[PDB]
């Protein structure tokens, strides 16, 4: 077991580490007891009235769309030029 | 006649333009495309010649040649010389224009696909032409079929709208070849105390029996000619009569009639006849661009600009933006070959800019050449 | 008069061809192409091409130059690739038109 795991050690730590991150980014700014502070502040911003999932302009999300369409095209253009400079292609 | 057009439609695009006559010089028109709108000296000249015919090319040809010509055109500063209008590959060449100007996250190398198309072809002409300084024209895109009048292209960021000419009407042809001839003359500002000329290649996809005239024209300028392969027209028969290797008028007329029905005329057939056989008659301008054997268009362009420079002089100094092109390209091979081989002459001076220029962009093959060649 | 005709006359040798599909779809093309360039003709053979996973026999032959096709007169075939699991074929009429 430990060596199953240890072979992919930094994956698994990565994830691990994404999870924390998450979890503590959605978080309240204070520790509990004190948290109720927090709780109560929103709780009353809900009564009386994102770093991650955005939504962007149409132009800009537009333009991200073609950047990536590009940079799909010379990342598939390498695979091909890789391939047929291969041994076994050249064969 | 300077004025700004703003693109209705799918993205907001912005166009300069300047209406000119087929009697204008084509040094006022180089000098407000440098000055006047800020485009730099370009290091490549693309013309497209032909593409409007009903005639369109195979997605897979059209695709390829698009992207290996934007790609060709990315490394350095790339000017794409085409008909402006909304129609045929120039439509695709200034998507994939777009596309790469949006992907591009070094605005220092700029592609720009100027249109110099005429002026009795465009639609809603009258509506831009206000042309107000402070408000700039406000034209719509419409696709169109093969028909006669298009609009201009909205991924087309300069266009030169040429008046038609009283005297005859081909002032659109006599204007291109003019502004390719006065570029081909241009010699920029290179590095210090250096001066380079510009690299102006023709590239004909689908030509009909009508650019002949202009080709010739062209041919007799000194500027080189790529040719499609499979592009579908006059293409297939100048890549035929090379692959055959002679050219009569036997032979020659057979193609122009099999290739093209409607053509049936004897003195214009004749006229034809004699156009393709001086074109073929000089034939160091020429280069055959297949696709399928090729693949990779900076290395047809390349040979055919190394090919045109040697058969007209052996100077180094006028090697110099062949041997920048090479070195953006990393055609190290090619540069070996042709360029520094015994019939050119290097000198130690020559190759202080270049070798900067492959020093800076990290070409150590071409630093080594250059250590290599003097 | 047998040999003078022919382009209707093809040579499988087992130790060379080896492979009866590809020398079937060859003659047929090629009598095809003797007999006419509409692709309205060639969809039988296209047909054949596709089922036997010659992609590279469609594309010297079939697509090209001499042939024109239409978007029109690939849908049919489009379905067949799409349904069959042929993706070089799908690729191919795609690239076509
Ligand atoms: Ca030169
Ligand atoms: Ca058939």
């Amino acid at each position: 077991t430990f060596q199953v795991v240890q072979e992919n050690a930094d994956i698994f730590w990565k994830f691990q580490r994404y999870n924390l991150i998450v979890e503590y980014h959605s978080r309240p700014a204070l520790a509990p007891p004190f948290i109720i502070i927090s709780h109560i502040t929103q709780a009353l911003l809900s009564f009386i009235k994102d770093l991650l999932e955005r939504e962007l302009p149409s132009g800009l999300d537009q333009k991200l769309m073609t950047w990536e369409t590009v940079q799909k095209e010379n990342y598939l253009a390498k695979l091909e030029h890789e391939h047929r400079e291969s041994s076994g292609e050249r064969l | 006649r300077l004025g700004d057009i703003d693109f209705t439609g799918v993205s907001r695009t912005r166009g300069k333009f300047v209406r000119v006559t087929s009697s204008t010089d084509p040094a006022e028109i180089y000098q407000i495309l440098t000055k006047q709108w800020g485009l730099a000296p370009p290091h490549l000249v693309v013309a497209l010649m032909g593409g409007d015919e009903v005639a369109q090319l195979k997605p897979w040809l059209r695709d390829t040649l698009r992207k290996g010509l934007v790609k060709a055109a990315q490394s350095t500063g790339a000017w794409i010389l085409t008909s402006g209008l909304r129609f045929g590959i120039t439509k695709n060449l200034g998507q994939a224009v777009r596309d790469h100007s949006l992907a591009s996250t070094s605005p220092k190398v700029r592609v720009v696909a100027i249109g110099i198309a005429p002026w009795n072809m465009i639609q809603n002409r009258d509506l831009l032409l206000s042309a107000k300084p402070d408000h700039p024209a406000t034209y719509p895109t419409e696709d169109l079929p093969y028909g006669a009048v298009y609009s201009l292209d909205c991924n087309h960021s300069h266009f030169i709208l040429v008046d038609e000419d009283p005297k005859r009407p081909g002032a659109t042809g006599e204007m291109r070849v003019k502004m390719l001839k006065h570029i081909s003359l241009q010699r920029t500002g290179y590095g210090g105390t250096g001066s380079i000329e510009i690299p102006v290649l023709c590239l004909l996809v689908h030509g009909e029996p009508r650019i002949l005239q202009k080709m010739y024209k062209n041919i007799q300028n000194s500027i080189p000619w790529l040719i499609l392969a499979g592009s579908g027209g006059v293409a297939d028969i100048l890549v035929t009569l090379m692959d055959r290797g002679c050219w009569d008028a036997d032979i020659v007329q057979e193609l122009l009639i099999n290739t093209f029905p409607d053509g049936l005329h004897s003195t214009e057939i004749t006229s034809w006849t004699k156009l393709i056989q001086r074109i073929l008659d000089h034939g160091h301008l020429l280069t055959v661009h297949d696709p399928e054997q090729d693949s990779e268009l900076d290395t047809v362009i390349l040979k055919a600009l190394v090919k045109a420079c040697k058969s007209q002089s052996q100077e180094a100094q006028d090697f110099l933006d062949e041997l920048k092109l090479a070195v953006a390209w990393n055609r190290v091979d090619i540069a070996k070959s042709e360029i520094f081989s015994g019939d050119v002459q290097w000198s130690a001076q020559d190759l202080e800019e270049v070798m900067m220029e492959a020093l800076v962009n990290d070409k150590p093959d071409f630093v080594r050449l250059f250590v290599d060649n003097g």
